[PDB]
């Protein structure tokens, strides 16, 4: 009530300073320019499109110029190619601003790429990823071979040529999918400032055809354009392995999107450069095709080790918690079977709110015990 | 509108209108709750009637919304009810709501009001604190080194 | 008096707010913009301050934007303004929209609090601690870290689809509940999609409470990837497990998992040092039944024949459903006999039926 009001009543009266206060340099500054200059420049810009009633593009209108045109619709209103003889115009073909091919192509360059693609990449593509070391913690073994799969090659591609050859040109990963798994990859991607395409298979399949075929493209056009690029699939089980499933017959396609991955890869596409990377569940899932070498060279699994790996884990996770110096990782990694630089965390992670219920800062051994039978009696899985 | 603005202007009233309403703020009293003909006792002006109203009844919330009507409201600044109702503060003479009454109103007169009833030392170590985290008022010497 | 001061106050504030001089500037600004103008879609962009676009009637024209609002503010493939000149971007466009996706109880703090449900608490802990512990987000700090999600089981209705809104509530994040049934389509990679459109929600509006029910059909890793063998069980669920195993939070976006099929599923598809918890709901026993049983009876009205034991002892160990059940048709019952105030005979009756 009366009390609370005064500072109700304060809370009016600084309000209205401000009201009083914006109305003031208000008067001052009197914003037409930032634009109207602008819009006007670009207004030429504009008019630079409307003559002529005129980075994926899709269809340029650069429209109706006839001598001409110089424009390219791919679309169901006149469709256009400027060549047939030697066909350009001197900086930009013709218009629309849009001056180029639209996408499909029409000669050459013309304007230069006026392109390229629909639906962006569906498949979306983050380059030096969150995790360089994130996840490293006990995965060494598979990177030590990473490294040399994609590291090296990206640091120093010439030795390979000084020897002769490339990097593994295709690398397999399996064990518990993207556990640390795409992240190591995605690791090694920002270890190495590679750009890291996490394309998932679930992206190819979907409502129609040619589907991860159109994407696979696009994945291998802009692979060479993001080229020294980490194309990596988790999910290689999404699309399948080898399957007689064309033996039903309504599999083809999605049977082909791998045929598709296959072709493609295969033939033209540097690997020493654009990284190729799979990640499943199941390598006994594989299309052999897949595990063909120039295609899929290098094969590992994820993993998980032995008491001492899963200790550092341990070690290097914990230290995110407040954790007793006393009692030994090599004490709790000696109970617990070996298990994922994933699971490793339900040692720890799982022990904070021990480490809440024992309302410790620094878990117990026996914080640990417990989440070791805690969770791993909780799987019964 | 009777006695009321004589509260504005300063380098007054009609007993007949002063007590028609001393069933009224006591009708509000009787309700114990809350505020109204307080705010016509604000304008009178009167140093009896607010030392005379409220010596009893009410608390929490209650005395701390008279508060602020007490010393500031009025054409005078008044105290009384903050010694008077202020005796009997059950919860603690006074430390419930006075403590509510000292904290706000940014100011200091409440200290002794803590002081009156806070009698445990570290009851009042934690006043201390209190009194300390106004450091203006606390910070000189004189309430430092004498209250400090 | 104040409420009048308090009114005003708030008028007052309308009036500086309505007062966005800068007006003149504001509306110097809008008298650049023209009008009327040219709804557009995005496609790409580059720093041209030049983009084309997108139109139902596909001209795609190349545009800059107006610039004093943003490119950055705004994506490819999506709604900008336009002149109907070049459809000139004019600047941020929304596009507001995109209020779909797949199937989904789009719901925040629910109705369902661990009070309303009935006392469950022993694994009220178990989706406490993992999920509205971090919720708090203050001991979860130093704690170094939170699980992903829990696994319910028991009964819907009572331990299961209770409980489930309980945190849900109780954290007071975004609360997304499907069932894989509600997945599928038999068709493949939308069941993705459909998760995606869900982890689009999941991504954007966080923090959110992930739900699922029922995985009978979109999770069973069968034997098989061939003969006969539905990809989309799997297609769906390994990308589902793919934004699941690619995703835990420290206290953000927490997942439910609810149903009586277990092993169905893979076991990354819970990825322990993730998941680490299992709800099941069981029989309450006589006194935790008692539990619920006092919570739901007594918010029955009935006549002082009945008790708590009277219903408590005579029990098969029914679920905690059934406590609400029996309850239920208890005064049905009584309004087949038109009372409002109920007998204990309905209950032992409505018991004996359900």
């Amino acid at each position: 009530d009366d009390k609370i009001v005064p500072l109700t009543e304060g809370d009016i009266q600084v309000l209205k300073s401000y009201g009083a206060a914006p109305y003031a340099a208000k008067l001052k500054q009197t914003n037409d320019l930032k634009d109207i200059e602008a819009r006007i420049k670009e207004k030429a810009g504009v008019k630079e499109s409307d003559t002529g009633l005129a980075h994926p593009l899709q269809v340029a209108r650069c429209t109706k110029i006839i001598k001409a045109k110089y424009v390219i619709n791919l679309k169901q209103i006149a469709k256009f190619v400027v060549g047939l003889g030697e066909r350009v115009s001197p900086t930009d073909i013709e218009e629309g601003m849009r001056v180029g091919v639209d996408r499909s192509k029409y000669n050459i360059e013309l304007p230069l790429p006026p392109r390229i693609d629909p639906s962006v990449t569906m498949m979306t593509v983050e380059e030096k990823p969150d995790v360089t070391y994130s996840d490293v913690g006990g995965c060494k073994d598979q990177i030590e071979k990473l490294r040399e799969v994609v590291e090296l090659p990206l640091l120093s591609p010439e030795r390979f040529a000084t020897l002769g050859i490339d990097p593994p040109k295709g690398i397999l990963l399996y064990g518990p999918p993207g556990t640390g798994k795409t992240l190591c990859a995605r690791a090694v991607a920002n270890r190495t400032d590679a750009t890291f395409i996490r394309v998932i298979g679930s992206e190819l399949v979907q409502k129609y055809v040619g589907e991860g075929a159109r994407m696979v493209r696009e994945l291998f056009e802009m692979a060479r354009t993001k080229k020294a690029c980490i194309i990596f699939f988790d999910e290689i089980d999404a699309v399948g392995g080898a399957r007689f499933d064309d033996g039903a017959g309504g599999d083809n396609e999605v049977q082909r999107t791998m045929l598709e991955l296959i072709t493609q890869l295969d033939g033209f596409d540097p690997r020493g450069n654009i990284k190729v990377m799979f990640a499943t569940n199941r390598p006994n899932t594989l299309d052999p095709a897949l595990l063909r070498p120039g295609r899929i060279d290098r094969k590992v699994e994820f993993s998980l080790p032995d008491l001492e790996g899963r200790a550092n884990i341990f070690r290097i996770h914990s230290k995110s918690m407040s954790v007793e110096r006393g009692i030994r990782w090599e004490l709790i990694s000696r109970l617990c079977p070996n298990s994922t630089g994933a699971e490793l965390r339900s040692v720890c992670t799982e022990a904070g709110m021990f480490a809440i219920r024992a309302r410790r800062k620094v878990a117990t051994e026996k914080d640990f015990l417990k989440a070791v039978d805690k969770v791993i009696s909780g799987y019964k899985k | 509108d009777q006695v009321e603005k004589d509260a504005e202007d300063e380098t007054f009233s009609k007993e007949d209108t002063l007590r028609l309403c001393l069933d009224i703020v006591p009708y509000f009293l009787k309700h114990n709750g809350e505020e109204d003909a307080v705010d016509l006792l604000l304008e009178i002006e009167s140093i009896d009637k607010l030392p005379q109203f409220v010596d009893e009844n009410t608390f929490q919330r209650v005395c701390q919304y008279m508060v602020a009507c007490v010393p500031l409201l009025p054409p005078p600044e008044d105290v009384a009810f903050l010694k008077t109702a202020y005796s009997i503060y059950l919860s603690q003479n006074e430390l419930t709501d006075a403590i509510a009454l000292a904290v706000r109103l940014g100011e200091e007169d409440m200290i002794r009001s803590v002081f009156d009833a806070t009698s445990d030392p570290v009851m009042h170590k934690q006043l201390a604190y209190i009194l300390a985290a106004q450091k203006t008022s606390f910070e000189y010497e004189g309430v430092q080194d004498i209250i400090g | 008096a104040t409420a009048e001061k308090l009114p005003n106050i708030y008028p007052s504030t309308r009036c500086k707010l309505k007062l966005l001089k800068q007006e003149e500037e504001k509306k110097q600004l809008e008298e650049i913009r023209g009008n009327p103008l040219s709804i557009g879609t995005l496609e790409e962009i580059i720093d041209d301050d030049h983009a084309i676009v997108t139109s139902p009637t596909m001209p795609d024209y190349y545009v800059s934007i107006l610039s004093f609002v943003d490119k950055e503010l705004l994506e490819p493939g999506c709604s900008v303004l336009l002149h109907h000149k070049t459809m000139s971007i004019v600047g941020v466009l929304q596009d507001d929209a995109d209020p779909m996706v797949s199937v989904m109880k789009m719901d925040k703090s629910p109705t369902e609090s661990y009070s309303d449900i009935g006392g469950l608490e022993s694994q009220i802990q178990e989706i406490k601690e993992s999920v509205e512990l971090p919720l708090t987000h203050p001991e979860l700090y130093e704690e170094m870290g939170p699980p992903k999600g829990v696994i319910l089981y028991g009964a819907p209705g009572t331990g299961k689809t209770l409980l489930a809104k309980a945190v849900a509530n109780q954290t007071s994040a975004t609360f997304l509940r499907i069932v894989g049934s509600e997945l599928i389509q038999k068709y493949l990679g939308d069941g993705p999609r459909l998760c995606r459109q869900i982890f689009k929600v999941a991504g954007e509006n966080a923090p959110s409470i992930v739900f699922i029910d029922e995985i009978d059909a979109i999770g069973t890793k069968r034997y098989d990837s061939n003969s006969g063998g539905e990809r989309e069980i799997q297609r769906t669920m390994l990308e589902l497990l793919n934004q699941l195993d690619g995703f835990d939070d420290r206290g953000d976006v927490k997942v439910i998992m609810a149903t009586n099929k277990i092993e169905t599923l893979d076991p990354a598809l819970i990825r322990p040092g993730r998941i680490d918890r299992k709800i099941l709901f069981e029989n309450p026993d006589l006194s935790t039944k008692k539990k619920i049983l006092g919570i739901h009876t007594s918010k029955m009205n009935l006549s002082e024949d009945v008790n708590l034991e009277t219903l408590v002892t005579t029990k098969d160990d029914l679920s905690g459903a059934d406590i609400q059940a029996m309850c239920t048709e208890a005064g049905l019952l009584a309004l087949r006999e038109r009372r409002m105030q109920v007998t204990a005979e309905d209950f032992k009756q409505a018991k004996e039926r359900v």
